[PDB]
């Protein structure tokens, strides 16, 4: 099979599945509705590996008994009106320790996604994250569940 | 201006080296408290190494930062780097060395700091 | 040869040009993302039902008297034990019952019902009966309206 | 990956061409039959045809594209009895407007081989709508999202 | 424990052999009334054959089952197999042989049945 | 509808296989009293074989005809086939096996006989 | 004059084929009570096979002797052959078929027996 | 794979690592030097008895109940006619006689006794019976003391 | 006995390495006040490096001399080395690191200094 | 937990690197008084080096141990290593550097010491 | 480069031309045949002592003042647990004791005494002290008479 | 597989030549030093030398070898001070016997470079013994077992 499976639901709506990294990201250019080019998709991939780096930084959860916390990309919104800008959507899954995890994840994402700085694709990136709480040992749980992408699909 | 050398016995491609690169950037900014654009990283893959009586997959990381290190920083850096090499390269924790050094002088852009 | 695509993390559309098939891969029960193993399992199910069709008779030839048996969707239960529920449409009164019987038995062997699959999966299937003119112009084994339940 | 096809439905296909910068919706509405390899290849042949119509009306790849813009929106295939295809084209741009509409119409007839047997043994036809927007405007593109609302 | 040998003049890949495999399984279970896990199948592709005065694509299928066969079973199996080879391999019906044999003894797992 | 399998230790080309093909056709029509267009022939050259304590050039022919064979027919067929392989393949007579079988059922064109 | 065909999914070299050759010779002389120089053996390695719902290493042995077999002979042969294939080819016992046939006529040196 | 060595012109030690065998090649009757043909003949005899071993039962597996049958030495008569006498040890009361009988018959076929070999040789064999615990730690098919007669 | 390691992302040939060699010799004798025959130089070209968020041509120089360094010497050495790498390798000044170290002990000819 | 880097201008194979490995092990246990299983060794053969105005066979060894070194230990290590490279690699004593460093921190198995 | 030879099933002579060494491989305790692993283990011990020799001083150069430390034999215990006993001769009063001490410590690290080897073996060594003129013509690290104990 | 060497001892080596049909024992008795690659290569050079001596006296590879036979038994190397080699050769065959011994002796002097520096900077010498046996006898061979009893 292929490592990455992209698909166009709409000119401004792209679904990207990464089998090797076990990730799923939604590429959307909402502000303008412009068609996602090769550069836009490549930018999205660069953001996935960035957050992937943030995940392993907070702890290797690829091993058995992943205590967490889980940090995964949900969607990538591109502003294409005047200046090239990208808004990344991230979900943090995990009271004092929760605040510490949120702080570490926030700082890691700023460095990984190059927030407020010009990216390799000449892009100014920013991110928004939501906090979720679920049993890590639960059978009905996954970093990239269906309901998690309900906001962007 | 920190410098991070990564010696590994396993081959490294674009994906692995890029991953370790971003990791070192986050470690530099969050833990070391230094700009992630000012850290230099070198990668030496497929390096003939010998440790614990075997030529099994083994990694050696060199960390060099002027001005020394913080109190609880080396413990944090070692933990993250080891975990980074473990997940990315597949090298076990018991075969990863992380050494820390401090240069007398460091130069950049033709001038010292 | 095969064109997969992700409408959602738990929703995958698979088109097979060579075999002339279309299957919807969906993990409804849990909503987990379809992995490489899940898709490969679905492909293994398509060729299985493909075998059921040719078993009942080669309808690739001209004047396909039928009956037609095609995959509509594959639902995977991924909660605790690996399980897959296949959705199949049978297109074709005594002969109709006989066709249903033959199609059912063929599917049991092909899809390994109630037995561990190659992906260590316990499979099961559900089939619906439809009746339409085979010689009709407005008819096809994989019509648009046939997949309305899963899309 | 120069072209990125994907199946939303058996009779609904979205085709993105990165190199040519085009997006076309392949739909077999009349019958609802599944789009085969030939149907998609037919759609691709129509995209490059209108692409030829675009450069004919003027090279708008250069800076300061005064227009007019002519882009494919969708391709509808009739598959009931005889192989037929209906192409949907959007013209973006008063006397000059009528002239632009006339020139675009004539160009499309030759490019898409209207009312003649195509290379895929198909009888093609086209329908076009006229749209007006500022070419120098920031919020404007030949293949905007809202433009495909009719077919998606 | 039936055995099915498939001799074909046309090249066979993974897809074709897998299809015929499932076919033989269904035939064994539904028609022959035997477990589909106990049937052994061999495929001989690109076999130099000559039939009907030509070296055109031609198939020969060998079916061997202990205890003989049912009354209406051989007619059914032949019909299915012929149709199977026709669709999968592209070999015409008039160039497909299906032979049936019955062994005196059969061994499996070190013991006879 | 007879079937003749030809296993040989020597390589076979177009000329040799065509010769044996015509031979089997004549044998089928003259001796077996069956249509030469209804006999199916397979050739298995370069087959790893072992006989008489050596891997020297050796052939094994399998003849299968439904309804059995005539009284003096097998003796005739064996003589011709052995002489045929001997001249064509160069394999000595003392290293040529000719086995005869009879299927319970035989299928062609989707139907049995 | 017995004939032993060996179909295997695993590759066979000089050593493996020679070993099985001597085995069949001993089986023919000690168990079957026939001259080991008169038994013909063919080997078909790397054969595309499918059994028990898998393409795992699997073997099928065909034994054909005119005049039939003794009372307790097939049970003995099956046990030895299965053990032979198991040790030499590494194929498990539960994936080894040993079929027994009896030809109506058998030819050698241009004459029948 | 094989490590031969000359202790003397008429004395050769052959070790087979792959088959796990050790055979002593000796031309005692005449004292002639072992040529390439003589060594090749000896190797052909080793694989023959190796075939006899697996025939009597696969003892490569765990819990080898036996019986064990291994080559000890090969003596070649080279005076007038090419002849070879093989020395084999069978390690394992009624069952013992049965094992000896089966081993004897197997060796006759494997080593081509009283018949012309591939090297135009008339072969013969002599065997001795030994009894030891198969589950014992201090036991092996090719022990040191077993070759004391030929070294 | 100073040691100068030169890490570069750009390939180095005979001409470039020889030029940098003479440069380090002049720096050692004129600035460092040490014999130019006693300085050891190593070159590691085509090294996978990452700096300033890019894998662009970048250099890292390591200078190690026992007994430490002079007051105004490190500033001078850094200036010369940076200009040297810039002209020879084509690497911009803002992408060149020059680190200075001081070993506890140094050995040569089997003895320490 | 000492670390020994070996830079050589001569190519190193399995024999040479294994020899130097055992050498460093003995030096670590006998002289350095550290476990021989805890010493990490890296080998860099065919390294472009320049020393004493020539590119002749030349070696550079880096020894790094936390906590510093003993009084007479560095003198002993230098003598052995130089003699080791001389016999094994054939490099003369007057072209062998042995540098000693001491890291501020050292990490192993995910934790510091 | 290496010339092995079997004097007996449990007796192997190994000559290393490149390193100029000779070691006798013998499994005396059990009398088992030396396998590929046993030979490979012996070679690993030679290079270890070779490392011990150069450690004590490079005697490949002219005027080798000594002391000389060479392998004589390697005895493998194969009864229950894999064990190896290495035989080493040290050729060279206070300085003599110092040389013996350094050689002993070096052999412990090189041969992995009382620790699991690469072949999952617990190794041990025994050494003898000999005194002869290094400048003497009739002297060599691997003289004939030195191997009299094991042959 | 052409040459089969083996070490019975550090100073004892058995060399079998299958192609030339020869067997030579390489032994360093005087000193007991281990035989190196050079020592073995020197021994091989001596075997082919006597092989040349044999064919010189007459090609006995043919049928009905009337003789006389001259074969190498052993090669002893002196390694104490100067590199020296002593070759042991057996001549198998009354006036004609003396003539055969004379011709064989002279031939060996040239072939083995007696009293001269060899290719390995060695001064070589040889010693020969006379034996009488029926060449047509079944129990006879140039390299019989009992002939090497002195060196094994």
């Amino acid at each position: 099979m292929e490592s990455v499976n992209t698909s166009f639901l709409s000119p401004s709506l792209v679904t990207i599945r990464d089998f090797d990294n076990g990730q799923f990201a939604v590429l959307r250019i909402g502000r303008t509705g412009f068609p996602a080019d090769k550069g836009d998709i490549d930018l999205c991939l660069d953001k996935m590996i960035g957050v992937r780096a943030a995940q392993i930084f907070l702890g290797d959860d690829t091993e058995d008994g992943f205590k967490g916390p889980h940090i995964r990309i949900r969607c990538v919104d591109i502003d294409d009106k005047h200046t090239y800008n990208a808004m990344v959507y991230v979900d943090l899954i995990v009271e004092v320790e929760r605040e510490t995890a949120e702080e570490e994840a926030k700082l890691a994402l700023r460095v990984a996604l190059q927030v407020d700085i010009a990216d390799e694709h000449s892009c100014v990136t920013q991110f928004e994250m939501k906090l979720r709480e679920e049993l890590l040992s639960s059978d009905s749980f996954h970093p990239d569940k269906d309901e998690y992408y309900k906001d962007f699909l | 201006m920190p410098v991070i050398q990564t010696f590994v016995s396993t081959p490294l491609d674009h994906h692995k080296r890029l991953l370790l690169a971003i990791i070192y950037r986050i470690v530099t900014r969050v833990v070391l408290g230094k700009p992630e654009d000012l850290v230099m990283m070198t990668f030496h893959d497929s390096t003939p190494m010998h440790f614990f009586g075997s030529t099994d997959p083994v990694a050696c990381v060199r960390v060099e930062a002027l001005g020394g290190y913080g109190p609880s920083e080396p413990e944090k850096v070692t933990s993250i780097v080891t975990a980074a090499i473990t997940a990315v390269c597949g090298i076990v924790a018991d075969r990863i060395f992380v050494l820390y050094f401090s240069p007398l002088h460091c130069g950049w852009n033709g001038t010292n700091f």
